[PDB]
């Protein structure tokens, strides 16, 4: 896997599941790069990852990809290795990042639901564009028999929250397709806005597409409740000041796709970890990067 | 002294017609609970220690009822006695009935069995303790009434009830009914035997939470002709050179108490239990324990159970159970 195949395996892995986020998919290569590299230094598979995971840093332009890159360093080395010849530490790394594969798999279900419990009945919830967590979080709503209104913005570089409404709307549920600059004149009517994150900064702030931080500002000038629904492998350790204060490679005549939203414009996050305020997102993000 | 209490679980009126011709009228639901279960919650949260449950017709029916409900467990505090029999067919039938079998044992508490209440009534409890063991057991009966407005929909025309009450010592000195009656008739001698202050009360709804002694068995017993409790009201007030045996009177202003005797009284009491006028009784708190009667409390007293699936569009505004 001389890196070519490494970036071809990351594409076969995003092609096969388009259920499927993309960080979950660089932790698959990742792992699939552990189990087939035939080095033996505890020390020649760092550089080695490293290396992978800066050729899906430049594969891939997600956030959530270099966050679950450094999750995967992290838990794939925290046992006691103690390895004669590298065979015991190779098989307990592997070991580790199966483990940590699965837990993701299952993040997302208990993100939904655990999530589910605040659509009230009859609720207007306000959705920015497509991501695979708050549409889960949604089944989930309608899977307890609860009925409610969902306008989601179509966020324009490209036209995915009309895909998140024509995927919701096979899920007989009722969704209108608002325009991105009218979440100023749709925010009197949601009472709530839903929206799923692409990365989290370690205030509690959030990074996400363009058109999160004018909504979430909408949502706090009307005193909305924002939720934010994203799971543990997109914490990041930065902490953005303004929206300049982003690194460029997460952003790209001036179209950014990347903005932020300060952690006090947000009102809950909904990880795998719980419920979280933004200051307990920064202490989970503490602990968990350990 | 433990606290006893007669529930006449038989009213012995032709109201509901042909409604009861299946169901006796103490098991018609309120709202997802029969009203036998309502009498022996406020009988449980009253503080009764033994009740005697009264039944005439379609009474194993009534059995079956209430042995499988919260009242008959062994855990409960409040044991209660299913008396069936055949042959009384009236309420005086039914204490005079208590009188010859010698069930209570000092100021049990005669009430119907279809009665929705919270009333706490240790308080008129202590009151009435405190007038037997001052008046050496000539307070026979303590009445307990509700203060409400004559416009209420609680009230209806066939039991709208006129009192006369000395009001400094709270004992009921005149009684009738205003069915068919738009002037009402006082006496005089009411004035002239007790010069001490009168007043009328046209703002009392009955709740039938007659507390009595067993004096009043023995007045049951005594008088054939006694068939209910407004015939025994009546016979005691306008008899006061013999068998004197005042009776008093009790008012709450801050509990409810109502019972049902036809389909106006059910309506508005159900009305009143679906807004809540009744708490804790509220059919969220599943007084009585049934796994198939669990509500949840959204607004506008919006009660839904589980497993209700409201369809696309359906609009509950409020009240809806």
């Amino acid at each position: 896997m001389d890196d070519k195949e490494l970036i071809e395996y990351f594409k076969s892995q995003m092609k096969e599941d388009p259920d499927m986020a993309s960080a979950v998919a660089a932790i698959r290569t990742l792992l699939e790069f552990l189990k087939r590299d035939k080095g033996e230094t505890i020390q020649g598979l760092r550089a080695n990852l490293t290396s992978a995971i800066e050729t899906l840093c430049g594969v891939d332009s997600s956030v959530a990809v270099s966050s679950g890159g450094e999750l995967f360093l992290r838990f794939i080395s925290l046992a006691s290795l103690e390895y004669s010849d590298y065979s015991k530490c190779k098989k307990i790394m592997i070991e580790r990042g199966e483990l940590f594969l699965r837990r993701i798999s299952l993040s997302r279900n208990k993100i939904a639901d655990l999530c589910h419990t605040f659509i009230k009945d009859g609720a207007t919830i306000l959705t920015h564009a497509y991501s695979r967590v708050v549409l889960r979080v949604l089944e989930a709503a309608v899977a307890a028999k609860k009925r409610f209104s969902v306008y989601v913005t179509e966020s324009q570089p490209d036209l995915s929250g009309k895909k998140m409404a024509k995927a919701l709307c096979h899920l007989n549920v009722p969704v209108t397709v608002v325009l991105d600059a009218a979440v100023g004149y749709i925010m009197e009517k949601a009472d709530l806005v839903i929206v799923g994150a692409e990365g989290v900064v370690e205030n509690g702030g959030i990074i996400n597409k363009i058109g999160t931080n004018q909504m979430a500002v909408c949502a706090k000038a009307q005193n909305k409740p924002f939720y934010v629904v994203a799971e543990s492998f997109k914490f990041v350790r930065l902490f953005p000041l303004n929206q300049q204060d982003v690194p460029d490679k997460f952003k790209y005549e001036e179209h950014p796709w990347v903005d932020y939203t300060a952690p006090s414009l947000i009102t809950l996050l909904f990880t795998d970890l719980g419920v979280l305020t933004p200051s307990a997102v920064s202490d989970e993000l503490i602990k968990l990067y350990l | 002294p433990p606290l006893q209490a007669v529930l006449v679980a038989d009213s012995f009126d032709r109201r509901f017609f042909p409604i009861s011709k299946d169901q006796p009228r103490v098991l018609l639901p309120l709202a997802n609970v029969a009203l036998i279960d309502y009498t022996l919650e406020f009988l449980t949260a009253t503080g009764v220690q033994e009740t005697f449950v009264f039944c005439c017709w379609k009474a194993a029916q009534i059995k079956e009822h209430l042995l499988k409900s919260k009242w008959c467990r062994p855990t409960s505090l409040n044991v209660v006695r299913i008396i069936t029999s055949e042959l009384y067919r009236s309420l005086g039938d039914v204490l005079r009935d208590v009188d010859a079998k010698a069930l209570v044992r000092s100021d049990f508490l005669l009430v119907y069995g279809d009665v929705i209440s919270n009333i706490n009534i240790t308080r008129a409890l202590e009151e009435h303790r405190l007038r037997r063991k001052l008046e050496k057991n000539v307070s026979v009966m303590t009445m307990i009434f509700k203060e409400s407005s004559p416009s209420h929909p609680t009230r209806c025309h066939e039991d709208n009830v006129v009192v006369a009450v000395d009001s400094t010592t709270n004992r009921v000195l005149h009684f009738q009914k205003t069915q068919g009656l738009r002037r009402f008739a006082f006496p005089l001698s009411l004035f002239q035997g007790s010069s001490d202050g009168v007043e009328v009360r046209y703002d009392l709804l009955d709740c039938h939470i007659s507390i009595c002694s067993p004096q009043v068995a023995q007045l049951f017993t005594d008088n054939f002709d006694y068939q209910t409790r407004d015939d025994f009201v009546r016979g005691l007030l306008v008899n006061e050179e013999i068998l004197g045996n005042q009776i008093h009177m009790h008012v709450t202003a801050k509990e409810y108490g109502a019972r049902v005797s036809n389909l106006h009284m059910y309506s508005a009491v159900c009305a009143d239990v679906i807004r809540r006028w009744v708490y804790p009784l509220t059919p969220e708190a599943n007084f009585t324990d049934s796994t198939t009667q669990s509500c949840t409390h959204s607004r506008h007293n919006i009660y839904r159970g589980p497993e209700v699936s409201l369809g696309h569009g359906s609009i509950l505004e409020e009240n809806v159970l």
